[PDB]
RNA sequence: CCCGGCGAGGGGAGUGAAAAAGAACCUGAAACCGUGUACGUACAAGCAGUGGGAGCACGCUUAGGCGUGUGACUGCGUACC
RNA sequence: UGUAACGGGGCUAAACCAUGCACCGAAGCUGCGGCAGCGACGCUUAUGCGUUGUUGGGUAGGGGAGCGUUCUGUAAGCCUGCGAAGGUGUGCUGUGAGGCAUGCUGGAGGUAUCAGAAGUGCGAAUGCUGACAUAAGUAACGAUAAAGCGGGUGAAAAGCCC
């Protein structure tokens, strides 16, 4: 009981009650979100995969949480020319936690 | 999510036999090569020898194709005054059988530890038979 | 800075660095490379530039509810007390009594009181204006101060 | 106003000293050798997040074709049989199963099959 | 003569590695008195093997 | 009681004092005592003085036990460094530093 | 008071708010030198890091695992001015 | 100096010529998330908000916007012996310089906000001053006229006294 479904541009692979973190979405705190662009749902053997987003099959998760992730410290450096270059980085992120996939 | 990477313990290696009989020499190594790596296993990892020990029976019978029985030289140095040693393939094949195998074998392989490793899983031999029957080789041909 | 103007070691010849005075600002016990002077901070302003500042702070003040002005201010003897009683029953705390005239009792009473100053008309100056929390004025001392300025 | 700095030259030494946490020898005692590694080492981590995107995708595709090779295809024709088959499924994806769960894998190949032949 | 570059404290430790002192193993007991001794060597009290020796 | 005893500016390098140090930690005391009067360095005789003085605090400052005494913590550290002059050769100065130690003996039953 | 050379130095007792305020005396940093504990290391070659990462050891816990430390092996990588 | 004129193993194709289909392959392009500059187009111009497009490698150099340190006013205010500055850890937080909190040490100072003035920020100058390393427990211990024994003194004697 396994699905593959494609969140924030890149793909994911996901059991029922399992917390994901992916991109950051306009979805508050308290809601839920359905995932219809499901590309592959697997149980037992019987694995239905599709010519895309197969049918039917809709992946429903709840949000729980909103974080920035550790932060990042690029550093731009060019030896002996006189250059250097400090910038900080946190990127937003977005917990869902599934609780269904659907045949 | 992480990808699955594999660990040391719990990889589970099997034994092969191959008879080099009438086979060439670096086809026969290259795919040495590769079941020595690991890379035939859908659980690779490049840090963790997942391969297999192979015991290559009848490396006298191994063969060259073109004029390279009398003229593939094996140079090495033995680190003095200037002695450059060689040998061509016929007195390393008369003289050390399964330094052949095994030079062809370790000039394919990863340098490093690993590497080493993964060539000690390697067990040439030059006659028909071998003393390693209580691991229960399997017939790998190729 | 005190010391001779001798090199300490040789041009040439030495492991050491190339020096030339131990009164040099790299070295300890010898020094300021740009050193103060005393220097005069007086910086012009404007006779107009002044004029319409105070008149800017006076109309603010008086827009801002700081500005008190009363009829005649007056005390008999020159104690503090009596000062500080008065103030107490007008409700100031933070006060600057500009008068109309500088007589000499009214100032001696407040001598003592911290945050109470007594100023002349011409004595009005911005930075005070500001300070204090209310001005308090006598009326012939905003006449002064209204023919004075405008 | 004499401006004294050792109270902020020891602030930015230290916060320099702690990121040089672990390293061999004056590397992590001595501040200038300390600042040269910190600096390498930022350099080394933007370079080797841009290696790390490269490097798990040959890691991934490696694996696909271990496990392709297990079903009679190779990687070329799997890849170009799923693309002619037009699935999403990408190499992280079919890594993970590839590993996890042969069972899927086998009814990937033998898609990817019934479209290329 | 002269180094290129100063050793490390690694190196300065390993070099030191050989400069252990070994303790005696025991010192043996005499056999009238008791002190203890070297071998072959007499006592404080100057016994050795049972015999006062020195005076 | 753990029992420190010390002796500082001790009148050596810390690296002669440490080579002695080194053979009596952890040993029995009497063992400890007896290692250190037979050896061959003025090192074994300052830190046998600090040994015993140890051992006599131990015996007198709290509560009994001479046999039950084991050495657990000694450990030498380097005192301050006094400089002098030494005139070298062409007129060119020299520097040398006379070391001292602190030597600290700590001496349990545990 | 005790060890010690009727030493230096120390440990108690005592003073004091405080003696890691004891005269080598407010604070007491860094370099440097040590002692203990955890992990690694004696077939493995190079700016000593960085990306991946097993195992081990301490903490916890919603009992799945996280955090902290160390880090075998492995890709890339020839200091700064 | 050592094969040494495929990077190597090795290859009779794993070489060359042609034709084609796949695939790998960059920080290129696309996807998703975020930040900033410039210019148009509106809302009523707290000179902002939004929608669209485009730009965002950088030395010498030009332009713009900030952080922090010491001192002055606000400030005879506020915090502070139920603990200040400084030191030393940890956790948060900001694009960055940074900031906030709190544990231990410390034992009397510190300072908002907005303004103002600079002896205002160091890794380099064979920089200067102090401390401490390394070589290294290494060279050396200063005429190759030379010492040996007994007794004493002492905690201790090759060197002192006899």
């Amino acid at each position: 009981m396994y699905a593959v479904f494609q969140s924030g541009g890149k793909q994911h692979r996901v059991s029922e009650g399992q917390t994901v973190r992916l991109e950051k979405l306009d979805i508050a705190t308290g809601e839920t979100v359905e995932f219809a662009e499901v590309l592959m749902i697997a149980n037992g053997e019987e694995v239905k995969i599709g010519v895309p987003f197969v049918d039917g099959g809709v992946i429903k998760a709840e949000v729980v949480a909103h974080g920035r992730g550790e932060k990042v410290k690029i550093v731009k450096f060019r030896r002996r020319k006189h250059y250097r270059k400090q910038q900080g980085h946190r990127q937003w992120f977005t917990d869902v936690k599934i609780t269904g996939i659907s045949a | 999510m992480k990808t699955f990477t594999a660990k040391p313990e719990t990889v589970k290696r099997d034994w092969y036999v191959v008879d080099a009989t009438g086979k060439t020499l670096g086809r026969l190594a290259t795919e040495l090569a590769r079941r020595l790596r690991g890379k035939h296993k859908a659980e690779y990892t490049p840090h963790v020898d997942t391969g297999d020990y192979i015991i290559v029976l009848n490396a006298d019978k191994v063969a060259v194709t073109g004029n390279k029985r009398t003229d593939k030289v094996y140079y090495h140095h033995t680190g003095h005054i200037g002695g450059i040693k060689q040998a061509t393939f016929e007195e390393m094949i008369a003289r050390r059988p399964e330094r052949v195998i095994e030079i062809a074998v370790k000039g394919m392989l990863p340098k490093g530890p690993l590497g080493r490793a993964m060539f000690r899983k390697l067990k040439v031999y030059a006659g028909n038979e071998h003393n390693h029957a209580a691991q229960q080789p399997q017939v790998l041909d190729i | 800075v005190t010391g001779s103007g001798k090199k300490p070691w040789r041009q040439k010849g030495t492991g050491r660095a190339r020096s030339g005075s131990i009164k040099s600002p790299i070295w300890r016990s010898g020094g300021v490379t740009f050193a103060a002077r005393p220097q005069d901070h007086s910086q012009k302003v404007n006779k107009k530039m002044y004029r319409g500042a105070l008149k800017s702070i006076l109309s603010e003040l008086v827009r801002q509810d700081r500005l008190i002005v009363v009829e005649k201010f007056s005390v008999e003897a020159p104690k503090t007390k009596l000062l500080a009683q008065k103030l107490k029953d007008m409700a100031l705390e933070d006060v600057l009594i500009i008068t109309g005239e500088l007589d000499e009792n009214l100032f001696l009473a407040a001598r003592n009181l911290h945050k109470v100053d007594v100023r002349d008309a011409t004595g009005i100056d911005p930075v005070s204006l500001i300070a204090f929390d209310k001005v308090v004025m006598t009326a012939d001392a905003v006449k002064q101060v209204e023919e004075m300025l405008a | 106003a004499r401006v004294k700095r050792g109270v902020i030259a020891r602030a930015r030494h230290k916060k320099i000293l702690k990121q040089a946490k672990g390293y061999y020898g004056a590397r992590s005692r001595v501040y200038r050798v300390a600042f040269q590694a910190v600096i390498k080492a930022g350099q080394y981590a933007y370079r080797d997040r841009r290696q790390r995107k490269r490097q798990f995708r040959q890691l991934w595709i490696a694996r696909i074709n271990a496990a392709a090779r297990q079903n009679g295809i190779s990687y070329s024709k799997f890849i170009n049989g799923l693309k002619k088959a037009s699935v999403e499924i990408d190499r992280k994806i079919l890594a993970d199963i590839a590993v996890f769960d042969k069972v899927a894998f086998t009814a990937l190949v033998e898609k990817a099959k019934a479209a290329l032949a | 003569a002269v180094q290129q570059n100063k050793p490390t404290r690694s190196k300065r430790g390993m070099r030191r590695s050989h400069d252990a002192l070994t303790a005696v193993t025991s010192l043996s007991v005499d056999k009238t008195s008791g002190e203890k001794h070297l071998r072959h060597h007499i006592t404080a009290d100057g016994y050795y093997r049972g015999r006062k020796v020195i005076a | 009681m753990e029992t420190i005893a010390k002796h500082r500016h001790a009148r050596s390098s810390a690296q002669k004092v440490r080579l002695v140090a080194d053979l009596i930690r952890g040993k029995k005391v009497s063992q400890a005592l007896d290692i250190l009067t037979y050896t061959n360095k003025k090192a074994a005789v300052l830190v046998k003085k600090v040994l015993e003085s140890a051992i006599a605090n131990a015996e007198h400052n709290d509560g009994a036990d001479i046999d039950d005494l084991k050495v657990t913590k000694i450990f030498v550290d380097e005192g301050p460094s006094m400089k002098r002059i030494m005139p070298r050769a062409k007129g060119r100065a020299d520097r040398i530093l006379k070391r001292t130690s602190h030597i600290t003996v700590v001496v349990s039953d545990r």
